[PDB]
DNA sequence: GTTTTTTTCTGTCTCGTGCCTGGTGTCTTGG
DNA sequence: CCAAGACACCAGGCACGAGACAGAAAAAAAC
DNA sequence: ATCAGAATCCCGGTGCCGAGGCCGCTCAATTGGTCGTAGACAGCTCTAGCACCGCTTAAACGCACGTACGCGCTGTCCCCCGCGTTTTAACCGCCAAGG
């Protein structure tokens, strides 16, 4: 049939993704998540849900900045295709270690 | 338990794609959840410390604002 | 004109940043012309930003400003990008940032 | 607990009057006046506190409306600061 | 002759009780006083913090201590915590 | 004086009159600068003792500054603590990127 | 005027930083940075000793500039 | 008669991570202070601990960007510096827009 | 795939009021 | 030499509703 | 390997200079005494955080399978290292005049 040898996905979903607004993780296995980090400093410890929706706002702009840097670290290393030590170079970066 | 496991590969996609990323290694999906784990993790430390010293056994989102201010990766929108 | 807001031909109150002053701990005595002052730079700051929010809300034929246009004119704007630099709006994104290594050519 | 809602239907209205907005837009707006100001005070205690002076007048906000903003904004912040010292004072 | 502030005197006694057998130079001792400015610094703005986000305007030691272990690393925080308690006991356990 | 009092070594009232005119609050508790002057006085107590036997290395007997940014840099919390922080005469943490060493 | 900054000093940059083999266009890139960096940094200071109403611009203000732009330095009285 | 390449400069790192001394010296460097400083108000005086501050914060500012622009090369599948690499970081620490 | 162009049903927003609380007028005195 | 306060006078400021009104999508429907 | 020889390390040496002792002041910590409300605390009330489940469905997982960027290799060509040859930055006392 049409199986497409590819490049219109791929670029195609990322046009998507950037004309989107929302969230891209989904809601219960992050808050799940939270929970059992939460569940190690102070047990037994309540929520409300502003707070867990700020948390996963931060935490999905947080990853997009590192893969922005770290695709700008793929395209300088002439490739398009990533490596965890982009990440690790990036994070040694930003002090963040 | 196991939940740092909840995180899905086409979750990471789709995180890639609004980032813009390309192409995908398949090393890359457990060193993000290290990374988002330690992250979080020092949010909230220091979130549940704010709420220590609030001595009220809930914490607010003005709580977790605040305590994302302190660490500079300041962020908008509910307040605080 | 009874109330000093009048008496500035301005829209915030001042007495609410004196106020603010004093119940701030910031200084011991404040004087009279840094609240008006102040109050007159961030009334400057709402309305140079939210010309560019206007534009920006006015690029989708839409009459409401929604966050994503908030982020699209800050990062569109130059001396706002490097004044927002470590923040982050709630339900932002980022730019159309499509390298051109990517398109079909 | 006051926001700042009709002062930024007014400004609205003296800039683009045509033109809606959401709640969360409001929130996000009273969000960055609030760090604005509360990043311009502190700065005003810092020149207090290395400048030894038990007040703080009209002049130390337009140096901290420098130190924070840069040129072209900070020249129209200084601007309309002082022509509203300026009609405040005639009246 | 405008009298001038030093924190030199008080770490140097610190210095010799942990080494006695140890000479400093000026301006390290210089780089120390600014090092106490600025923790100190940090510490009080996170005071003031905890001040407007508690609605309060009294300081204890309580809120000195979770001052601290918000800003401190863990393992030390807790360390030094265990100071300042134990001083505190010391302390106001006599007059 | 309530520093020997808490049997310590920095001065409390210095401390109690500079919380006061900094507007660090409006009132000022009663044990509160005894126990920042602790933790203080612990933190000049760690570094210092990391700063002694930098010397103790490089066999010298005062203290050079640069002893100080090496015991900043060699210990975790501590360098992640003082991360945006630097020193005159300070230098660096003397690295060869071992990939950049010949063969 | 910025070509007051020699090849062999950014060099000793590199060394410092312990960098092995050097390029051609880093000089000229290196004196536009450290020009933008400097820029900001003396701008603010000078911007500290115009509310000084003084004609000197202080030690004191280049450290709390410094500080300014998060880049906190001790060593000379901070 | 001649050295095989890359070794004294290595060497010369191993000497120049010994002294923190000042590695611009003086004069020049406070000519060029001076004058990026003359278009703000003219001509004012200047403390020479000041200019040493200056000068301290400059070279260790220069030393730790070069430390992670020289991690970017090493990245890169490369030894030699280069520019756009200068670039890449930057746009991670996020100077420029 | 993109995007445009109809209803629709529809969520928020602006008008609309009453309650109230902070904002205002001014002397003394002092820093 | 006018703010701090201290007291005396006060119309706005916001919470709550209502009805309307900009608006997301359903789904043809071209390029 | 392996020797010759640059490069560096490292040991008395002395010198000089500032760190540190030291010492006589005076001004803020102290000591003690007197109002006062902020807050530690008791207690009231209603919200909301939690847990649970049934139903819907869209979203993940596994695999089938080609395939195409990642990579190891190659040749190549070029242009920085470095060592040599001056060279001007910059900090400084004669020697003319010259009057």
């Amino acid at each position: 049939p049409h199986r497409y040898r590819p490049g219109t996905v791929a670029l195609r979903e990322i046009r998507r993704y950037q004309k989107s607004t929302e969230l891209l993780i989904r809601k219960l296995p992050f808050q799940r998540l939270v929970r059992e980090i939460a569940q190690d400093f102070k047990t037994d410890l309540r929520f409300q849900s502003a707070a867990i929706g700020a948390l996963q706002e931060a935490s999905e702009a947080y990853l997009v900045g590192l893969f922005e840097d770290t695709n700008l670290c793929a395209i300088h290393a002439k490739r398009v295709t990533i490596m965890p030590k982009d990440i690790q170079l990036a994070r040694r970066i930003r002090g963040e270690r | 338990r196991d939940n740092i496991q909840g995180i899905t590969k086409p979750a990471i996609r789709r995180l890639a794609r609004r980032g813009g990323v390309k192409r995908i290694s398949g090393l890359i999906y457990e060193e993000t959840r290290g990374v988002l784990k330690v992250f979080l993790e020092n949010v909230i430390r220091d979130a549940v410390t704010y709420t220590e010293h609030a001595k009220r056994k809930t914490v607010t989102a003005m709580d977790v604002v605040y305590a994302l201010k302190r660490q500079g990766r300041t962020l908008y929108g509910f307040g605080g | 004109a009874k109330t000093r807001s009048s008496r500035a031909g301005l829209q915030f109150p001042v007495g609410r940043v004196h106020r603010l002053l004093r119940k701030g701990n910031y200084s011991e005595r404040v004087g009279a012309g840094a609240p008006v002052y102040l109050a007159a730079v961030l009334e400057y700051l709402t309305a140079e930003i939210l010309e560019l929010a206007g534009n920006a809300a006015r690029d989708n034929k839409k009459t409401r400003i929604i966050p994503r246009h908030l982020q699209l004119a800050i990062r569109n704007d130059e001396e706002l990008n490097k004044l927002l630099g470590r923040v982050t709006i709630a339900q932002g994104g980022v730019l159309p940032n499509i390298q051109a290594v990517l398109l079909p050519k | 607990k006051e926001s700042y809602s009709i002062y930024v239907y007014k400004v609205l209205k003296q800039v683009h009057p045509d033109t809606g907005i959401s709640s969360k837009a409001m929130g996000i707006m009273n969000s960055f006046v609030n760090d604005i100001f509360e990043r311009i005070a502190g700065e005003a205690s810092r020149l207090a506190h290395y400048n030894k002076r038990s007040t703080i007048t009209s002049r130390e906000i337009q140096t901290a409306v420098r130190l924070l903003l840069p040129g072209e904004l900070a020249k129209h912040a200084v601007s309309e600061g002082t022509k509203a010292v300026t009609k405040y004072t005639s009246a």
